[PDB]
Parts: structure tokens; sequence; C-alpha cells
């Protein structure tokens, strides 16, 4: 799903959605 | 999108690393308050899908002819196209790494090793600042220049790789091999994944390498002992792996958790009607709340491990200082602020490298999968088209002893072919089913391949396939197809297919948008516009296959007429059919038998040779308040909860910082005014292994450690436990309201609303929103407290801080309003893109048969243009709020560095390490905060919806009244009375009860029948009390039914309804869900309803499991079930309602006797339309609009010739009777 450690680098500019 | 040149084009070094571009593109979204599709620049002339496609299509044709199409790597062709750039981001990112382990390693050391000295130098303190000021600005710089050239690398890619996807699908000859939905996702997802791996890869191949730097320092600083601190990383991410690999491994079981209480929640709000007249609500509760709490439990479970890997990069940093500096101390080295507080540091830049890390390597990963997938792709067999002209021009389709074959390998269906066709015959073929006349048609559009022989062709396609393709757009547009318009051609194009009736029907016929398959439209109003579209095409050859088979007779003939037989005379036409009486004016017909030519002629000629063709001829002729923060946290369980989880997050986060002051007091007590024997003469050292309470310090260390960890679990545990019961309360009470409101709800609102908030808005809130409330309240308060240590070390870092607050909040201001209207432009040109991706996918053939493969793939290229633009900045939109906030924290760390600098003897140099370690520990949380505050916002816009409902629904009738029980014996018999019945559905809507007065003496089998909307469907509504009266009583044996509770109302009555109604589950919870009944009344019910036979054979009689809709047992099998259902409650009265939908003869005389029998003494209400049924009953009832005219028995009403009844009855008659 979606883990707080894929959001962190994730949310440093990509969007917060992998779908 | 309006441009002349892009203003990143026009960009020097500093605004590409700065992007300034975008801050004015932020100033006018911030001035006007939103964006529109105008505001923003169109895509530049280097990521344009063209030339990147034609780029990315070269290459791989390189690769194709130096390996082959079976060892071909497109990774490889993907490296080689994004090589330079991919090399000037690494080359970037070195440079961050550089800087990024440069700036705390040597700047922080020798500033905190300056403290230490004895004597003040002011001009080499201030350049040691300057020294960390610049690098700050290096690091955050040199990112941005990456991430910039990452997003156009990816932004390329993306766009050279859909474009390449749709051209291959475009000429696809199974269309059929792989999916719809998979070749939907191709063109749609697969670019995303392509974009997300080239930047965020890219980043990737920098992350272990700073790593590797920290730990060689840490050694270099330390000892043997930096080993330590290097193995707590190793030990430690592998271990987040295992909490990443089980949160989804529990995840996944919660899906099928949530699946079954979606399903049942379905199942309740589908047929709530049937569940309120059978007062069956407890029963659905029940089960969805044992769902619930089993999906409760997944989800306790998944919060957990979710929690579990949060916020660990302090405790990765704290862990590593307690063991580094505890076995280093505990063997009797030596250690200073100084190589402690740099460590700490080194530390701190690790875990923000090791945060970046991981999400690449998952990206890469995604990004193999979708690279094998494009691969699957582009080697699939291609279309072609025939393009061997023939000899004479007067020949335009010609064939010579050709045996083609199908393709699933080389499938044989057709056999020496000798087809000569010659311009203006219209040609019909003839034959049986898979006679091969598709095959044919395959064959000459160019789907086939030759063995032996010759194919001949010459002109241009027309193309009606059997389902006619709708195009997704207006009916005027969808009939030009890319032609161009004529008033005159077009009106007589619309009076030969009969499209006047049509253009009446329509609101705006001629701009009215259709679907992509047709959602206002019939199937032969459907073949009529395909066939519009293929008489305005006006092509050469016209293949029309069973253009006229789903439509009528009548007009399918006035069409053949008029146009076939007047327009086409001098055109080729190719007509397939199954109806052979149109061939008789045909010039030529065709018969395939078996795939060989057998017959063929004329028509006369073919009644002449009585062959096959001559058998079937007459075969035939016979942004939320806080009011919802508010809500979300009352629902929580009130202030108390929310108190307690914001101490336990200060608590860990306190954990987390006293253990790093403790480490700082115990460097800074020193010795403790030791005196010690150093050779001949004993003076004070000061040394911290010279403590005699070194010991103490350490314990307490490594109790500071150990707290934390413990600290953190039960924050997890807690706060997990806390979400899980305001959602479980949201979900609890919108159940409870959605149960006990009308009718009235349930009409007026769509069952799929309710069925979202419960589907979406509850998975919503349950996973979504306590993860990211989470990592937003981890955020602010290790934010708080870095703030807070540094100004308990320096109050005047407050100082330097509030204007920073202020700016702080002007960027989150700017930044919310232009990421939220750069999102929406995003998503809204990408509504056009899918809906042509879909609308092309789903009319390949005939778009390949109209050779209009080139204008769907510039359409294409156009949105998917249309889409990149927006997107582009979206994504420089995120780095630009990056690049400030990184400022912000740059000026927090350059003021704590002066602070230092500037405070030289009056503060210990372990305070001052650690108020460094924590300015630099503020580095990256900014843009975090920013967006997991609009995240959460999010989540409460959802939990607004949720809250929105739950006070919104309004209330049914008490379950008593208080009127009181009418009588433990009522119904003693079957006496029911009506007299002024006025109902009503709705308010403002007409009566449908209008004065009706009747009396039904008890036994009496009563069938009501009428015509639609006399008011037919409203007596078992009135008699259960679903709707209220407006007028009049309700009377049965003197008990007026409006005082008496709706539990014991529905308790005694029963109802059949019109279709059977049957649960998930098993035959006894679809038969009585409160286990009230014996065993021996089940199966006397069930013989009874002759159902023990077919029952007790299975394997699992009475606990069978039963399907959805039962779609286990025949129709009649569920309908025998209903009836047992409905016989097994014992009610005196009971409603059986039109029990007939397309139903065998003998088992409708089976299921009539049967009811007739079963309910000999209980009185009959027959709602049915069948009059011929009805016949012998008592007597009949008659409504005609809201009022009865004849209620007698049919031996007297069919007597009489004025008789109503006996005129309905007649025109029955003469109705089944006359077919003709």
């Amino acid at each position: 799903c979606q883990d707080a450690l894929e959001t962190a680098a994730r949310a440093e500019g990509l969007s917060l959605d992998a779908s | 999108t309006s441009k002349h040149q892009h203003p990143v084009d026009n960009a020097g070094l500093f605004s590409c690393m700065t992007f300034s571009w975008l801050s004015s593109l932020a100033r006018v979204a911030h001035k006007k308050g939103e964006l529109s599709m105008e505001d923003v620049w169109s895509l530049s002339k280097h990521e344009s899908s063209d030339v990147n496609c034609r780029r990315l299509e070269r290459l791989w044709q390189e690769e194709l002819n130096e390996v082959g199409p079976d060892a071909a790597s497109l990774r490889r062709v993907v490296w080689i196209f994004c090589r330079t750039r991919l090399i000037l981001s690494i080359v970037c990112l070195m440079i961050t790494q550089l800087a990024g382990f440069s700036g705390p390693a040597f700047m922080v050391k020798h500033l905190l090793e300056y403290t230490q000295a004895t004597e003040s130098n002011l001009q080499y303190s201030l350049l040691l600042v300057l020294g960390l000021l610049l690098t700050e600005i290096v690091r955050s710089w040199s990112l941005a220049l990456t991430w910039a050239l990452n997003y156009r690398t990816g932004v390329r890619l993306r766009g050279a790789i859909l474009t390449m996807a749709f051209k291959k699908i475009l000429k696809l000859k199974n269309i059929k091999e792989k999916s719809l939905g998979e070749l939907i996702n191709i063109c749609s997802n697969d670019g995303q994944r392509m974009f997300e791996a080239a930047a965020v890869g890219s980043l990737l191949a920098g992350g272990p390498v700073v790593a590797i730097l920290g730990m060689i320092y840490n050694v270099i600083i330390l000892g043997p002992t930096g080993f330590l601190g290097s193995a707590v990383f190793i030990l430690f991410y592998p271990a987040m792996m295992f909490a990443s690999r089980l949160t989804a491994y529990f995840r996944r079981k919660c899906v099928a958790a949530t699946d079954e209480r979606v399903q049942k929640m379905n199942e309740v709000l589908t047929y709530i009607k049937f569940i309120k007249m059978y007062a069956w609500v407890k029963a659905f509760s029940q089960s969805v709340q044992k769902i619930r709490e089993e999906e409760r439990r997944i989800l306790e479970k998944a919060g957990y491990f979710q929690s579990i890997t949060v916020g660990v990069a302090p405790i990765v940093v704290v862990i590593a200082s307690v063991v580094t500096f505890s076995v280093h101390m505990t063997l009797g080295f030596d250690l200073t602020a100084a190589q402690a507080f740099t460590v700490v540091t080194v530390f701190n830049s690790m875990t923000f490298a090791l945060k970046v890390t991981p999400f690449s390597v998952k990206s890469l990963s995604e990004a193999s999968v979708a690279v094998d997938r494009f691969k699957s792709l582009f080697l699939m067999e291609e279309v072609h088209m025939i393009k061997n002209k023939p000899a004479s021009p007067h020949i335009k389709i010609e064939m010579k002893n050709a045996t083609l074959a199908w393709d699933s390998r080389l499938q044989r269906t057709l056999h020496s072919i000798d087809l000569e066709i010659q311009e203006g015959k219209l040609v019909g073929i003839c034959g049986s089913v898979g006679s091969g006349k598709t095959s044919l048609i395959s064959a000459i559009l160019g789907q086939m391949t030759l063995l032996e022989g010759s194919i001949a062709i010459s002109g241009t396609f027309a193309y009606v396939a059997q389902q006619a393709w709708i195009l997704n757009a207006t009916l005027r547009d969808n009939i030009l197809f890319g032609k161009e318009y004529d008033e005159e051609r077009y009106n007589s194009v619309l009076n030969s297919c009969c499209l006047r009736p049509d253009l009446a029907i329509l609101p705006s016929s001629d701009l009215t948008e259709i679907g992509e398959r047709g959602a206002n439209l019939s199937g032969g109003q459907r073949q009529r516009i395909s066939l519009a579209r293929a008489l305005y095409s006006d092509r050469s050859i016209y293949i029309l296959d069973d253009p006229l088979s789903a439509l009528d007779a009548h007009v399918g003939n006035h069409i053949f007429n008029s146009a076939i037989r007047k327009h086409l005379k001098s055109k080729t036409v190719l007509f397939v059919t199954h109806q052979l009486q149109y061939l008789v004016d045909c010039d030529e017909v065709i018969f395939m038998k078996e795939g060989c030519i057998t017959e063929r002629g004329t028509h006369e000629e073919l009644m002449n040779l009585n062959g096959d063709y001559a058998t079937i001829f007459n075969n035939l002729l016979l942004s939320v308040p806080w009011s919802v923060y508010g809500v979300y946290i009352q629902a929580a369980g009130g202030p108390l909860a929310f108190l307690v989880i914001m101490a336990l997050f200060m608590l860990n986060v306190g954990s987390t910082a006293f253990s790093t002051w403790w480490l700082s007091y115990w460097i800074k007590q020193g010795s403790g005014n030791t005196t010690v024997t150093r050779g001949n003469e004993t003076s004070v050292s000061d040394s911290m292994k010279d403590n005699p309470h070194m010991q103490y310090y350490a314990s307490i260390y490594a109790l500071s450690m150990a707290v934390m960890l413990i600290l953190k679990a039960i924050r997890g545990v807690v706060f997990v436990k806390g979400t899980l019961r305001a959602s479980s309360r949201l979900h609890d009470e919108l159940f409870r309201r959605i149960l006990r409101s009308p009718m009235k709800f349930f009409d007026t609102t769509p069952t799929g609303r309710i069925l979202n908030r419960f589907s979406k808005d509850m998975d919503e809130v349950d996973v979504r929103l306590p993860f990211q409330a989470e990592m937003f309240i981890q955020n602010v308060i290790l934010v708080f407290f870095c703030v807070g240590m540094i100004a308990g070390v320096f109050p005047w870092f407050l100082v330097a801080v509030g204007p920073l607050v202020i700016l702080f909040s002007v960027l989150h201001i700017v930044s919310r309003v232009l990421i939220r209207e750069l999102k929406r432009l995003d998503n809204i040109t990408q509504s056009p893109f899918l809906s042509h991706i879909t609308s092309s996918i789903q009319g390949l053939a005939t778009i390949h048969a109209y050779n209009k493969g080139q204008e769907f793939l510039h359409r294409y290229q156009e949105l998917l243009d249309d889409n990149q633009a927006p997107f582009f900045l979206f994504t420089c939109a995120m780095r630009w709020l990056a690049v400030r906030l990184d400022l912000i924290s740059i000026a927090l760390i350059t003021t704590t560095g002066l602070m230092i600098v500037l405070m030289h003897g009056q503060i210990p140099p372990a305070y001052a390490g650690l108020a460094i370690s924590y300015a630099v520990q503020l580095t990256g949380l900014f843009q975090f905060t920013v967006r997991l505050a609009s995240e959460t916002e999010a989540r409460f816009t959802s939990v607004e919806r949720i809250n929105h409902y739950i006070k919104t629904l309004s209330l049914e009738a008490p379950a008593r009244i208080k009127n009181k029980a009418p009588s433990p014996d009522w119904p003693q018999e079957g006496e029911v009375t009506f007299e002024n019945a006025e109902m009503r559905y709705r308010e403002n809507l007409p009566l449908v009860l209008k004065k009706v007065s009747f009396t039904i003496k008890p036994k009496e089998k009563i069938g009501i029948v009428g015509r639609t909307g006399s008011g037919k469907s409203s007596l078992g509504m009135a008699l259960f009390r679903l709707v209220e009266l407006s007028g009049g009583c309700i009377k049965i044996d003197g008990v007026r039914i409006s005082d008496i509770g709706l539990a014991d109302l529905r308790s005694k009555l029963s109802i059949i309804p019109q279709e059977p109604v049957l649960f998930s589950g098993t035959v006894r919870s679809n038969l009585d869900p409160f286990n009230q009944y014996t065993e021996d009344q089940i199966w006397d019910a069930l013989e009874r309803t002759h159902m023990k036979e077919c029952i007790a054979q299975l394997p699992l009689k009475l606990e069978s499991e039963v399907m959805e809709n039962g779609d286990n047992f025949s129709v009649g099998e569920r309908q025998l079930l209903c009836i047992a259902r409905a016989l097994l409650r014992h009610c005196k009265i009971l409603i059986l309602d039109e029990a007939t939908a397309a139903m065998d003869t003998e088992t409708d005389l089976l299921i009539q006797e049967t009811i007739r029998e079963a309910f000999a003494d209980c009185t009959m209400l027959t709602i049915a339309h069948r009059l011929h049924t009805v016949l012998g009953s008592d007597r009949i009832m008659v409504l005609a609009q809201g009022q009865v005219v004849e209620f007698d028995t049919p031996s007297v009403l069919l007597s009489n010739d004025s008789s109503r009844f006996y005129a309905m009855f007649a025109a029955a008659e003469n109705k089944v009777a006359v077919k003709g």
C-alpha cells in the first residue's frame, strides 16, 4: 500500500498518489 | 496553454535551480485566487510528443535490427534515451551529497572545536559560519537542479513511450489478445510509472554513497567504535523493510474483509424495502457488525505495523548515538563535544539520504515491470492492408484459388476461394453460422495471411460493424468522421437512414454528446448512425456486415430500398446478411458452405438448382472548517482522547530530545573536579573517564534509549486504537441512521451515493486519515522540539525565528493556492485523454477499416500534450516550494552558527553541539509539514461528507407506538375494510389513492388487476405503512392499523415480492435468520412447496451456501424458496405480487396450483396483470387511476358486454389470438 518511508521520499517533489 | 517559448527555455542556471518562472506563475495564481488552462504555458518543443516519440522509435528500431526481436532490451533503449540527462543529474546529485556531507562533518567539527579553544578569534569563526552558509546553499540548489533535470527527463520519457504505445495499439492484429483494461493502463498509468522511475531513480543513485562517507568519517573520528554506529543503520533499515512487508501483508487481508462488508452493505441498500416489510433490519445489522469487527481487528494490526514504521529517523539517530557513545565510554576511551556532536550531525545527514532512497528502489522496480509490459506490447503482430492492385480497373476485389487461415498457428477456414467482384455489382453473402463470411470480410480488410494464390484490391473502405461503434462526441461530429460539412448531402443522408424520429426524440439531437458505447440510444439507432457515417464517408467499397439484423423488418426494408437500391447502385457494396429474403433483388448471390464455394449465380438459377440455398429459402417462407475537526475529535473520545494522544506524541519526541540532552549533559560534566595522579605530581584532569560517576551517566543513557523505544510503541498502539475508535463510531452512527430513515430517502437518493459513503469514504477515513495525521503530528512536534531546544540554548534564536514564521506562513499560503489549482488542471485535461483512449480502443476495427489511424494518433498527441503541461508545472511547483523552505531552514542553521560563534566562552561546547545538531536536524521538515497538512485537509473533507450524511438523515416512525399492543391473537379473522383511502408517495405528487373504499371477507382470493399507475402497487405499500396515509383509515377486524406499532404490524403480514430476493449466506439464513422455528416445521414447509427432495439431496441441505441473488438455483427453485420463506411465517393475510417473469408453462402451472393449495385458509391479495390467471377467483378488483369502478365476481362481469373488465378480457383474448 502506502508506506511512511515511500511517502517521505515522495513528498519531496513527487505527487502523493501511486495510482 | 498559451506561450511563444516556454519560460524554462529562457531560464538561466539560477532560474533553473530556483524556479523563478514558476514564482511568476505562483504570483499570478495567488493574485487571481485560481488558475485556468489559459494561464498555464504550452509544452516546450523539447518535451513535445512527436519529436520524443520519433527519437524513441529510432532507438528501438536500431536495437531491433542489431539484436533481433527475441533478445531485445527496452530497458537498454530507455537508458540510451535518457543517458546524457541522467549523467548530468547524477553529477549534480554527487555535488549535493558531497555538500551535504561536507557541511555537517567539516563545518560543525571545526565550529565546535573552536568553542573548545581558550582564545577567541573573530575572523575565523565568521569564516566558518560563511562556509556553513555557502555549503547549505550549494546542497539545496544542487538538489533543486537535480530535480529540475529529472522532471524534464521524465516528462519526455512519458510522452515518448505513451505515443509509441498508442502508435503500436492502433495497428494490432489480435485486438482481443490483450485485455481492454490492460490496453488502457498501457497508455495511462505506465507513463506515470516511467516518469516517477526516471526522476526518483536518478535520485536513487546518490543515496548509499553519503552513508559510506559518513561511516568512514565516523571511524576516522572515533576509532573502531564508529562501526558500532555504522551497524545500527545496517540492522535498522532492513527492519523497516520487514515492517513495510508486514503492513502490506495485513492490508491484503483487510481488502477481503472490506469487500465482504461492502457487498453486504450493497445487499442491505438494494433490497431495503424488502427488509423493511419483513422486519429483517436486525439480522443485517448483526451481520454487518460481525464483518466490521473482523475488519477492525485487521485494521488494528495493519495500523500497529504502520505506526511501527512511521517516524524512525530521529529514532535511528538516537539509537546509533546511544550504542556508539555507551560502548565508546565503557571501554575507557575519551570523548569531547566536537567529536560526539559531529557524529550526531553525520547521523542526521545519513538519515536524510536514506529517507530518500527506498522509494527510489520501489519506483525502479515498478519501472522494470512497466518496461516488460511495454516490450510485450511492442512485439505483438501488426495488422496489414492489402495493396496488390488488380489487372483491370473494372475489378475492385479479386482473389484466385486462395486458401487463407485464421490466427490464434494457422487455423484453416477458407479453401480455394474463386471470388471476382466487378464495380457496381451489389453482392450478398449467404451461408450458415461459421461458414466463413466474417472470415472473408476480415481477409478483404487485411487481417488474414495468404498461403496460396493472390489477393487483388483497389479502392477505399467504409465500415458498419455488427456492433456499430459509436464515437464519443456529438451526433454531428461522429457522422462527419473527419469530413467536411455540406448541408444538402447531410440532409439527404439523414433522411436516407430514417433519423428524423431520432432528431425529434433527442433534446439537442444534432448537438447531443453520445457515450463510448451508447447511453441514450438503441441498437437500431446505433445501426442507423453507423450507416449514415458510412454513406457520408463516400468511399468506393462498403462492407456492411449484417447492417439490418437488430433493426426492425419494416424500417430495415425501407432503408434497404431507399438507400442500397437507390444510392449505392453506382458503387461496390459488400452485403453480409442472415435474412436471405433481401437477396431476391440483389445482382449476385454468394453462398458459403464449410469455407468452400458450392453454388452461386442468380436468384432464379438458385431456385431452379434446388440446392442447399433453396432448402433454407423454403424454410424461411414457413477547505473544511474547525467544525469537521471538532466532530472527528468528539468521535475519537472528546477532548480527553486528544489530550492523551498529544501527550504521548510529546513524550516520544521528548524522550528523543532527553536522550540528546543527556549526551550533552554527560559531556558537559567532564571529570567533576577529581585530582588524579598522572606522574610525579597530581593535578585536576578534565576527562570524562576520570568522573567517578561515569557508569551512572552511561546507565541513564541506555535507559533513555529504552524508554524512548517503549514510548514509541505505546504512542503507536494508542494512536491506532483512538483513530480506529473514531472511525468505528462514525461508521456505526451512519449505519444506524441509514437503517432507520424512511423510503423517501432511498427513493430520492441513489444507492450509489450511500454505498460511496460506505465503500470509499469509510475506507478513506479508516486507512488514510490516521496515517497522514500521524505523520503530520510527528513532524510538527519534532519541529517544535528542535526549535525549543535551540531556543533553550539561545533565545535570540526565537528572536530570529519570528520573522521566519511569518515567511513560512506566506510561503504556505502561496504554495497552497498554486499547487491545488495545478492539481485540478492536471486531471481536468486527463478526462478527454482517457475518453479518447477508451473510444479508440473500443473501435480499432472501424478505425483501421476507415484508414483513420493517423487522425486519432494526432488527437492522442494533442490531448497528451494538453495533459503534460500542467503536470510538469505541478511537479516544478513542488520543487519551488521545496527550494524556498530550504532557504528558510538554511537561515535557521546560519543563525544558530552565528550565535554559537558570538557566545564563545559563555556557552559550554556540549550545549553548542546540541544546538547545532538540532539546527541541522531542522533541514527538510517544512516541505513534509506543508504537504501533509494538505493531505489531512483532504481526508477531513471526506470526514465532512460522512458527518453531513450522519446529521442530515431524517427519522422514520418509532419501532413501538404508544397506542399499545392491539391483541395477543390479532388478527382473529381476515376481514379488511377500506374507506376514503388517501395516499401519496411524496409531497406535491398526484394522489395515487383517491377515495377508495371496499371490504374483503376472510379467505377470499382477491385479484387486483388494472392499468399501469392505477394504484395497484400502492396497496402493499399502504398496508405495510411504508408511506403514511394522507386521509381516511385502514381497518382490520375493527382494528385501525394507524394505532399499532410497526413491528407488531409487519410481524403478522407476509409478502411475496415481484422478483425473488435472496441474500448471501446459507439457506437457513435466507429462510429463518432469527432461528425461531423447529426443523420439522421447516421440512414440512419445504415438502409443501416441493423442495425437500431438492434440498436434502445437497450435502449441506440446510447449511448450503447461497450465492448473491441465489444464482445457483433455477428460477423455479428460487420462486419455490421465496414461497417457502413466506409460508414459514404462518400469516393470515398475504400479498402475492405478479410472480410471473419469463417462466416455463408447466412450472407456471405447478407454482399456481401450489399457491392455490398452500394459502387455502388465508386471504389472498393477488396483485397481477395477467387476466387469464385471475379467472376462477372469488372477486375481481379493477382500479381506474386511483379509483375502483367494478368490483364483483368475474361470472357476473364477463356476462356483461358493457363491463370494463369484460372489455379488457376481450382485448387480451384478441391480443393472444392475433399474432398474426
